[PDB]
């Protein structure tokens, strides 16, 4: 069967030999699975690489629902440096919208429940994010 | 150049997800490591030691 790993080698592929819609259907499926049944690093690397091919593909507000899906199943897993990745890619996706205001609000309850987790690493990752939103 | 960047390192770490040889792994996973510290970004930093210990 195909699990996370073989679906991101796969849909790297077709991103790369422009089949970028194929690559998205491939990680679609595939991180549906994962939400429920993925560890925090499928999750995570499943998330960012569809929502960069949705965001590039000119799918921005699809690049959010999935970032923000992954975010919150993540922020349940206990894994720090996981929800650091998510939210940093989710804010980032939500600054290109011209939402900085939720792009705050995802980074503030991410480093919430990091520092609740204990990772100091994780937090000083999501406090420089917070810190470098002075951009567009 | 940054998002560009971070676009990079983000697909060569999901590629090292399903690299079998353990030598061609770590090459990958080092260029990745190489480009987030030559951003200092931490956030992009964690993101490949995320990785790395999978
Ligand atoms: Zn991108
Ligand atoms: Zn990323």
């Amino acid at each position: 069967g195909t699990g996370p790993e073989e679906a991101l080698k796969i849909a790297l592929e077709l991103l790369r030999r422009g089949n970028p819609e194929e690559a998205r259907r491939v990680l679609e499926e595939a991180l549906e699975e994962a939400l429920k049944k993925g560890d925090p690093t499928q999750i995570v690397m499943l998330a960012v690489l569809l929502a960069d091919i949705l965001l590039h593909l000119g799918n921005p507000e699809e690049a959010r629902k999935v970032l923000e899906e992954a975010f919150r199943v993540l922020l349940e897993l206990g894994n720090p440096e996981a929800i650091s990745h998510i939210a940093t890619d989710l804010a980032k996706v939500l600054e290109l919208l011209g939402d900085p205001e939720k792009a705050r609000e995802v980074l503030r309850r991410a480093l919430k429940v990091i520092q609740e987790l204990g990772n100091p690493e994780a937090e000083e990752s999501v406090r420089e994010r917070l810190e470098k939103l002075e951009k567009g | 150049s940054e998002h560009e960047l971070h676009d990079r390192v983000d697909k060569l770490l999901a590629e090292a997800m399903n690299i079998e040889d353990p030598e061609e792994r770590r090459r990958v996973l080092e260029e990745a490591r190489k480009i987030a510290e030559e951003l200092n970004d931490k956030s992009l930093i964690l993101a490949v030691k995320l990785v790395e210990k999978k």
